[PDB]
Parts: structure tokens; C-alpha cells; sequence
RNA sequence: GGCUGAAGGAUGCCCAGAAGGUACCCCAUUGUAUGGGAUCUGAUCUGGGGCCUCGGUGCACAUGCACAUGUGUAGUCGAGGUUAAAAAACGUCUAGGCC
């Protein structure tokens, strides 16, 4: 829930500055999640915030507004630390303010591991960024040598504090706090909310205003799923032909538990005239990302998967998902239709299930408490 | 009669299967196609207004497609001593398309009475989120159709008057969902449109919805998509 | 009862005209809206358009003797004229024509 009770319905009536309004829309939000549509409002008045959410699903966002909007343009100077669980996330973060402020500008740094240290002293002597990101271990190394301005600094930010406690960085967080000012604002998110946060909860943020988002992923009945009747193995492909004749496909996703099965339909669907990406178990994670931002960009309309990589990484703009052999792991099917986030309010499953595998549907209708409906063979109306 | 079913089953395969990129390997299935009745014509035509009108973002293809088809004459089935080119039906279609709004409104009003009549909490939400779940799909609809037309613009297809009374029409109408199209249509033919032929009309367009951008009057989500539509005018439409 | 195809229609192009549109301009009300005008158009209809003259090449013929000249022209390439218009020899239907 939320002890503060002002949840609002978009970014219109939030009283933002026009510029940030303009890198917010350039980026794309529309509709405010949870954390957007409550946690918001009390960053921007300048209260003192303690918040938990989901990590990477629009949380940050939420303090990104609040910050950049409370940021004064005029001055060069950083007004404001912000403190990461790790550094990739952390330029992941800069760069999503940047999405956020290239109408603004301000100035944002992400101070890391692994550089020249006085690299970092001419960068941040040239011009200070307004915020900047990083990790308290070396934010506090690079901090304590002056080389940065620990006075105007007047909105501190921890992210991911419970994996700040998994570091077990309590002490330096603490020496951090003590260089900076009294009165400043503050804010802290957590993945959860177990007691080491809540005890540095009360050490430092002055009359905390609790976030307490709910993570959900069951939305089974927003999404339908049918399945086919095919028994021979070999008819499958036909079977997905066939899919692809009849029905308003704008992208599918091809899930297959395997490795030799992917690249074997791989292969069959590249001799049509399909375009398609695929995606192995022995990969890479940075191949992973290209393929990946590839099929969300839209110059392949095919995407095959295995479970797990998805479970990695997921795209909820696709329209069909295929589910060519069901899931050995029968909780994954969660995982693997995606339905966390209500992406089906338009999406459809598809079941290719083999003849022996009707036992396998039968227990996921019955454990997942679902209604496995059978493919109609005029449903080119009903989709 | 299974033949021209069957048609319908190859023509939507090539659509599903239908990519910018492997756009050739394609077209001679295309052109391929034994379409030689009006029903036939029509259906395919059906088919393709359908799936570029609903998904924007592979017009592009279906509209290079179109033009593989733009002489593709057939008899038509009342009088067989007339005939019909796909031109003049596809173009049909996206014109008939373009002119809905002014009925649009009149059947959200005919479904308007409803919310009245759902007297309960409950059936009040729902009747809501329908009616405002129908205003989403005509919305994209709109906006398919429009960007379909801009691209087949870029194929030549259309001339540059319909354009001009195309964005001029949308213009007038100063609703939100007009201006959205508008700012979308700019957006994909600014390139092939801003010519010194059309040099003085084209200088008006913009300054109009400069006295938008100024009055703040409209949403600021509109006010936002006309900054970036002059914002990329201003750059040569790159 | 099956094969094939007329620049005879239809389609495409060009020209004329009509419905419709017309940001800007002008005129009226006058309210920034409607109506009219002026261009610019015309996703749509109604008509019209398959001209001449000269060369090159090729072909056939007829003469003289493989070669040359004359004649006609291949849906020929060009070069010019003429009418407001000089067209996809046409992803089409027929009248036929044949078995
Ligand atoms: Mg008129
Ligand atoms: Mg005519
Ligand atoms: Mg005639």
C-alpha cells in the first residue's frame, strides 16, 4: 500500500516543468505505474521517502522525475547522489535520466570502478554534473578525496538497498551520511523490505513515508490460451504453417526446451520465407541483447527462445506466443506465457501439444486452476 | 469455390510472413496469384487494407506490395464487360477509411446513451472501459490508415493534392485525434513533400499549429508530438 | 461439348468538362464560422484521342546483276510537324476464328 494517500491517473495533472515533461514523452511513458502514479508526489514536495518495488519496471523512473524536477537548472554543481547496487545498473540508470532530460539540460555522470582516477578528477572539474549515480563502495572513494562538491548535495538516493546489505556496506553508507549535509532530502528503494533496510530506516530518513508496492504475476484470465490436437511430430511444422494461414500474426514468439530442435526449425523456417531470430543456451548475454533489442526493433517478426533466456529478458509487445513443446518445468509456464505484467489483454497462447503430452496439459489446466479451450476452426473472427 | 479460400490462406501467409527486409524473395509469389474475379480482388484487397491499417509499423512493406499489384485488372462479376483495377479498389477502401469520423462520433453516441443505462457501480465501469477500449481501437485504426496512405504517397500511387486536402482536412478538424494523424502524416512524408512547388501551402501548415503549439489550449501530449513534427521539419526531415 | 483473341468495348496514359477539396487571398454576412469568388486541384464520374511527313536498319518483292536501284512495310528505331490531347499493343471481356 501507501501511508501517503494521493494516487494520481497520469503524468498531466503531476505539475511537472514542461522540459521534463518533453524528455519524459520523447522517451515514451504514458500511463503512470504503481511507484509513478503515488511515489511521485511526495519526492517532488521534498519529503523523505522510503519505497519497495520492482527493479527495472519504471521504479527508478519514479525518483527520476521527482529529481530532475526538483533539480535547479541555473547552477553547475551536483545537488543530488544517487547510489546503485553495482555499476552497469548504474549507467543503465544515467542513461535512462538522460532519456529523461535531453530537453532539460542538466548534466548526469556515473561514477564507476576500473578508471583513471584523475579522469574523473578533470571530468568532474570541468563541469559537475547536477546528479550522478554509482555504488557506495567507490562512490565514497572517490567522494572522500574532495573531488567532488559533498555541500550542495541536497537529495541523497539509495536503490536496491537490500543488495547495498548484501555488500554489506552498512558502515560505508554510514560514513557517506556523515560527510553530507543535515536538512537535505532523502530517498530509499528496496527490492524488499527486511529488516536490515528497516533499521537504516530509522537510522538516517527523518519520518519515513512508506512505498509498498505489491509485485503480482498472475493474470491468467486476462490472456487465453487453445491448444492444437497435432500428434505426429512431424506435422508440427505444418501445424505452425498452418497457424500462419489463418490467423493476423503481427510477431510470435517460438518457445522450444532444447537445443538441437531450435536450430532444426530454425533452418526449416529460414528455407521459407521467414525471417527470424534465434537465441541458444550456449550464448553470449551481449549477442543475447542485440538479438534481442533486434526482434523488439521489428526487422525480424520470429523470435525462438528457450525458457529461461526469456525468463531473462522479456518483450511484452508480441501478439502470439507459441508454445511448441511444453515445459518440463510446469511452474516456468508462468514464465513462459509472461503473464506478469497483464501483457494479453489482446494476447493469445497456443499450445502444439503432442499426443502424449495431453497428460501434460491436463495438469497444468488442473494445478494452474486454468481452461485450456480447444483451437476453433473459424476463429480467424475471434482473434 | 475452395480456390478462392484457398487464395485467402496464401495471400494472409504472405502478409504474416511480409518484411521490409526480405521483401523481393516474396513478390514473385505475389505476382503469382491467380486473381480473376471481383470476389477474389476485393477480399485480397480486404485483407491487405486490413493488416496495414492495424500494424503501422510493416506498412511500409505492404505498401511496396500494393504497388506490385497497382495493374491487376478483373471483370467484374454484375456486368463481366466492365472491369476493375486494384488501384481504384484499394484506394477505395483507404478513402472510405479517412472519412469516417464524421460517423465516427455518432456511434460512440449511440453507444453514449449506455452509460446511462448502466445504472450500478459495476456496470458502469465496464460500460467505461468498453466504450473507452472502443475509442482505442478506432484511434488506431485512424492512425494505421493514415500512415498506410503517406506511405503509399511515397509510391507515387497518390499526387500530392490529396495530400495537401488530406492534412488540410485533418487540420480543420482541431480534435485530438485528428492532430495525432496529422502529426503522424507529417512525420512520413515531410521528405517527399516539401518542394518548392508546394513551398507557400506547406508555410502555412506548420505555422498554423505554431499558434497550437501557442495556444496550449489542447492536450500536452499533442502539443508534444506537433513540437517534434516542427522540431523535424526544421532538421530536412532527417 | 473444348482451344484461341479484335487498339470493338472496359482498364492504364494524355486532353476537355462536371461533382468534391482548396491552407493562403478577396468579397459578403461578419466569427473566425458559414456562403460566394480567384487560383491550385481533382482518391471520383462523363466524354475525346490509335494523327501526318522524312530518314536509318531489317524484311519481302520487282528489276538490273553475290552486289546495286525502285517499291511496300517491322505492332521497327529515331527526326520533325499537326490537334486540347499522339497513349499500357493492355495481369480484362466479348464479336468471332478453329477442333
Ligand atoms: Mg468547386
Ligand atoms: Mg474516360
Ligand atoms: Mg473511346
Amino acid at each position: 500500500e501507501s501511508n501517503w494517500n494521493e494516487i494520481v491517473d497520469s503524468f498531466d495533472d503531476m505539475n511537472l516543468s514542461e522540459s521534463l515533461l518533453r524528455g519524459i514523452y520523447a522517451y515514451g511513458f504514458e500511463k503512470p505505474s504503481a511507484i509513478q502514479q503515488r511515489a511521485i508526489l511526495p519526492c517532488i514536495k521534498g519529503y523523505d521517502v522510503i519505497a519497495q518495488a520492482q527493479s527495472g519496471t519504471g521504479k527508478t523512473a519514479t525518483f527520476a522525475i521527482s529529481i530532475l524536477q526538483q533539480i535547479e537548472l541555473d547552477l553547475k554543481a551536483t545537488q543530488a547522489l544517487v547510489l546503485a547496487p553495482t555499476r552497469e545498473l548504474a549507467q543503465q540508470i544515467q542513461k535512462v535520466v538522460m532519456a529523461l532530460g535531453d530537453y532539460m539540460g542538466a548534466s548526469c555522470h556515473a561514477c564507476i570502478g576500473g578508471t583513471n582516477v584523475r579522469a574523473e578528477v578533470q571530468k568532474l572539474q570541468m563541469e559537475a554534473p547536477h546528479i550522478i549515480v554509482g555504488t557506495p563502495g567507490r562512490v565514497f572513494d572517490m567522494l572522500n578525496r574532495r573531488y567532488l562538491s559533498p555541500k550542495y548535495i541536497k537529495m541523497f538516493v539509495l536503490d536496491e538497498a537490500d543488495e547495498m546489505l548484501s555488500r554489506g556496506f552498512k558502515d560505508q553508507i554510514y560514513d557517506i551520511f556523515q560527510k553530507l549535509n543535515s536538512n537535505t532530502q532523502v530517498v530509499l528503494l528496496s527490492a524488499t523490505m527486511p529488516s536490515d533496510v528497516l533499521e537504516v530506516t530509522k537510522k538516517f530518513m527523518r519520518d519515513p513515508i512508506r512505498i509498498l508496492v505489491k509485485k503480482e504475476e498472475l493474470t491468467l484470465e486476462g490472456i487465453r490460451q487453445f491448444y492444437i490436437n497435432v500428434e505426429r511430430e512431424e506435422w508440427k511444422l505444418d501445424t505452425l504453417c498452418d497457424l500462419y494461414e489463418t490467423l493476423t500474426i503481427t510477431q510470435a514468439v517460438i518457445f522450444i526446451n532444447t537445443r538441437r530442435k531450435v536450430d532444426w526449425l530454425t533452418e526449416k523456417m529460414h528455407a521459407r520465407d521467414f525471417t527470424v531470430s534465434a537465441m541458444h543456451g550456449d550464448m553470449d548475454q551481449k549477442e543475447r541483447d542485440v538479438i534481442m533489442r533486434e526482434f523488439r526493433s521489428g526487422s525480424s517478426r520470429v523470435l525462438i527462445t528457450t525458457d529461461l533466456l526469456a525468463r531473462g529478458i522479456d518483450v511484452q509487445q508480441v501478439s502470439l506466443v507459441i508454445n511448441y513443446d511444453l515445459p518440463t518445468n510446469r511452474e516456468n509456464y508462468i514464465h513462459r506465457i509472461g503473464r506478469g505484467g497483464r501483457f494479453g489483454r489482446k494476447g493469445v497462447a497456443i499450445n502444439m501439444v503432442t499426443e502424449e503430452d495431453k497428460r501434460t496439459l491436463r495438469d497444468i489446466e488442473t494445478f494452474y486452476n486454468t481452461s485450456i479451450e480447444e483451437m476453433p476452426l473459424n476463429v480467424a473472427d475471434l482473434i | 469455390g475452395s480456390k478462392t479460400q484457398d487464395l485467402f490462406r496464401r495471400v494472409r501467409s504472405i502478409l504474416n510472413k511480409l518484411t521490409p527486409q526480405m521483401f523481393q524473395q516474396l513478390m514473385k509469389q505475389v505476382t503469382q496469384l491467380a486473381i480473376d474475379t471481383e470476389e477474389r480482388l476485393k477480399g485480397v484487397i480486404d485483407l491487405i487494407f486490413e493488416k496495414a491499417i492495424s500494424e503501422p509499423n510493416f506498412s511500409v512493406a505492404y505498401a511496396n506490395m500494393c504497388r506490385c499489384l497497382m495493374a491487376l485488372k478483373v471483370p467484374t462479376t454484375e456486368k463481366p464487360t466492365v472491369t476493375v483495377n486494384f488501384r481504384k479498389l484499394l484506394l477505395n477502401r483507404c478513402q472510405k477509411e479517412f472519412e469516417k469520423d464524421k460517423d465516427d462520433d455518432e456511434v460512440f453516441e449511440k453507444k453514449q446513451k449506455e452509460m446511462d443505462e448502466a445504472a450500478t457501480a459495476e456496470e458502469r465501469g465496464r460500460l467505461k472501459e468498453e466504450l473507452e477500449e472502443a475509442r482505442d481501437i478506432a484511434r488506431r485504426r485512424s492512425l494505421g490508415n493514415i500512415k498506410f496512405i503517406g506511405e503509399l504517397f511515397k509510391l507515387k500511387m497518390l499526387t500530392e493534392a490529396i495530400m495537401h486536402d488530406c492534412v488540410v482536412k485533418l487540420l480543420k478538424n482541431h480534435d485530438e485525434e485528428s492532430l495525432e494523424c496529422l502529426c503522424r502524416l507529417l512525420t512520413t512524408i515531410g521528405k517527399d513533400l516539401d518542394f518548392e512547388k508546394a513551398k507557400p501551402r506547406m508555410d502555412q501548415y506548420f505555422n498554423q499549429m505554431e499558434k497550437i503549439i501557442k495556444e496550449k489550449k489542447t492536450s500536452s501530449r499533442i502539443r508534444f508530438m506537433l513540437q517534434d513534427v516542427l522540431d523535424l521539419r526544421g532538421s530536412n526531415w532527417v
